[PDB]
DNA sequence: TTCACGGAGGCGTTGATTGGTGGAT
DNA sequence: AAATCCACCAATCAACGCCTCCGTG
């Protein structure tokens, strides 16, 4: 376990922030670091909820449906229902 | 054009692009292996299906975008064109959906 | 007050993070890439260019 | 016994990491 | 006035995606 694996790469995060803003807009290094920490916790927060349900049902694999179910439980229902459409298309 | 009006229809535009786009699961803004390593940092997690990182790549794209747009509104209100950490902190306080980040972004 | 749907998971993550820091920003991540960037030919404006 | 599927490890890429300066603020 | 700090640039190498092989259920 490398300590730096808790976080997504900052350049990839920074690029998505850039595309979400006007062309003239600039982003402070602290805003990029803050966003990196927030989106990394988003993954861990949702994965932990999915993980505990997988363990309770004695399933070894966290699957796509577990992530969606965890997103609904934790009140990310826009994300759960949007990614459900995305998933069905990926399997279509 | 207004930062608020773009945010108020944000999910309509997400659903339009989901329902009518040439999704290339080939290309992702976020590397899948790194998403998987964040998941595996939790000792409770054993195995992960190939679909779970793919969902997180798209989910995290949407999440970074929504939060950046909410934060940009605060930057616009203070007549600044640089996005600051304080703009993200201000955005997090406006929705209880972000309560999970209370320890990541204190006060 | 706290999101009722997130309350329990927030505290599990706090304990898990407190445990993770126990068993583990630098100016840069890698010494080699740090040295590459300190070595390369720079333009007058401080930008890198093709070798 | 075969089928479905995800980890481990090897291979061929491959774009994230990186800092000095101008000028915006 | 004088200081702070982010976009700009592209080549190396840490690591990403894909593959094959094997273990599990
Ligand atoms: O109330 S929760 O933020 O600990």
């Amino acid at each position: 376990m490398k300590e730096q694996d808790r976080w997504l790469p900052i350049a990839n995060v920074a690029r998505i922030m850039k595309l979400a803003l006007p062309e003239n807009a600039k982003i402070a290094k602290e805003a990029k670091e803050c966003m990196q920490e927030c989106v990394s916790e988003f993954i861990s927060f949702i994965t932990s909820e999915a993980s505990e349900k997988c363990q309770q049902e004695k399933r070894k694999t966290v699957n796509g449906e577990d992530i969606l179910f965890a997103m609904t439980s934790l009140g990310f229902e826009n994300y759960a229902e949007a990614l459900k459409i995305y998933l069905s298309k990926y399997r279509e | 054009g207004t930062a608020r009006d773009i945010l108020t229809t944000y999910w309509q535009h997400i659903i339009n692009h989901l329902e009518s786009d040439n999704h290339d699961y080939k290309i992702h803004q976020l590397p899948l292996a790194r998403i998987k390593k964040v998941m595996k940092a939790d000792p409770e997690v054993k195995m992960i299906s190939a679909e779970a990182p793919i969902l997180f790549a798209k989910g995290c794209d949407i999440f970074i975008t929504e939060l950046t747009m909410r934060a940009w509104i605060h930057a616009e209100d203070n007549k600044r064109r640089t996005l600051q950490r304080s703009d993200i902190a201000a955005a997090l306080s406006k929705s209880d959906m972000f309560d999970f980040l209370i320890d990541i972004v204190p006060r | 007050y706290v999101n009722a749907k997130q309350f329990h998971r927030i505290l599990k993550r706090r304990v898990a993070r407190q445990k993770l820091e126990e068993q583990l920003r630098k100016p840069y991540l890698h010494e080699s890439r740090h040295n590459h960037a300190m070595r390369r030919p720079r333009g007058p404006g401080g930008r890198f260019l093709t070798a």
